[PDB]
């Protein structure tokens, strides 16, 4: 059920973030903070003690003085904190004042989902969105040939009989990228796939 | 990919 740290930190590493991957954390994140590189993060939404709810993205562009959210669902601030209880402000604070010369920033986040409303993929999504963003930090969310392979579908349609083929058919793709790119999931490709399940909060 | 939103945040 879901994919540990352990797991994201291998894909993270196979997909060649390792010069630019600072850790899963839990929401307590303490942001980009040790000089202006860059630098990109998995975050999880709960703290270490919940044991672990759902997976982040985090990406900061030192050319281009802007930091990425993903989230495989395309929520809002707003529907972040209703339905996760996270908040990443503070961690934007800690970034900008030690980053930013005059301490603003962009801030890009995904208005879809990839994601279908009971998958358990959510850490591997994140995962493939690091690799878009550790080649083409200008362009990560769109326009670029890995997130190209995904199709983006407006958060606001999520839990829609329309484009659950659509979540599905993202799902086999992002399978078949990490099956690709990543030693550690072809090693671990039958487990990863029940666990990750299309879905998987259908089946607990 | 996906389509998305860019805010300035000032501190
Ligand atoms: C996405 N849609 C939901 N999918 C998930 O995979 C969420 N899963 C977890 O957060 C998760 C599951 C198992 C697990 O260990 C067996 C972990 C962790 O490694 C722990 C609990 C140690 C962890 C929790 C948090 Cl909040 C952060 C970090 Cl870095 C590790 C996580």
């Amino acid at each position: 059920s879901g994919s540990s740290e352990q797991e994201l930190a291998a894909i993270v590493r196979d997909l060649g973030c390792g010069p630019y991957f600072l850790g899963t954390h839990d929401k307590r994140f303490p942001g980009f903070l040790a000089g202006n590189k860059l630098a990109c993060a998995i975050v999880n939404t709960a703290g270490r003690e919940t044991g672990g709810v759902h997976w982040l993205a985090f990406g900061w562009n030192p050319r281009s003085r802007t930091c990425y959210m993903f989230d495989p669902f395309g929520f809002s601030d707003r529907r972040l904190k209703q339905i996760y209880s996270f908040e990443y402000e503070a961690m934007l604070r800690r970034s900008a004042l030690a980053l930013s010369p005059d301490r603003c920033l962009s801030l890009e986040q995904s208005t879809q989902t990839v994601q279908g409303p009971d998958s358990a993929a959510c850490g591997l999504f994140c995962c493939m969105f690091l690799h878009a963003f550790v080649h083409w930090p200008d362009r990560p969310m769109d326009g670029n040939p890995t997130m190209n392979l995904l199709t983006g579908v407006p958060n606001g349609m999520l839990q829609s009989p329309q484009v659950l083929p659509t979540l599905r058919r993202n799902q086999e793709k992002l399978y078949r990228f990490l099956a690709h790119h990543s030693p550690y999931f072809r090693s671990h490709r039958a487990a990863i796939e029940h666990a990750t399940a299309f879905d998987k909060m259908k089946q607990l | 990919g996906v389509k998305s939103l860019k805010r300035r945040r000032c501190y």
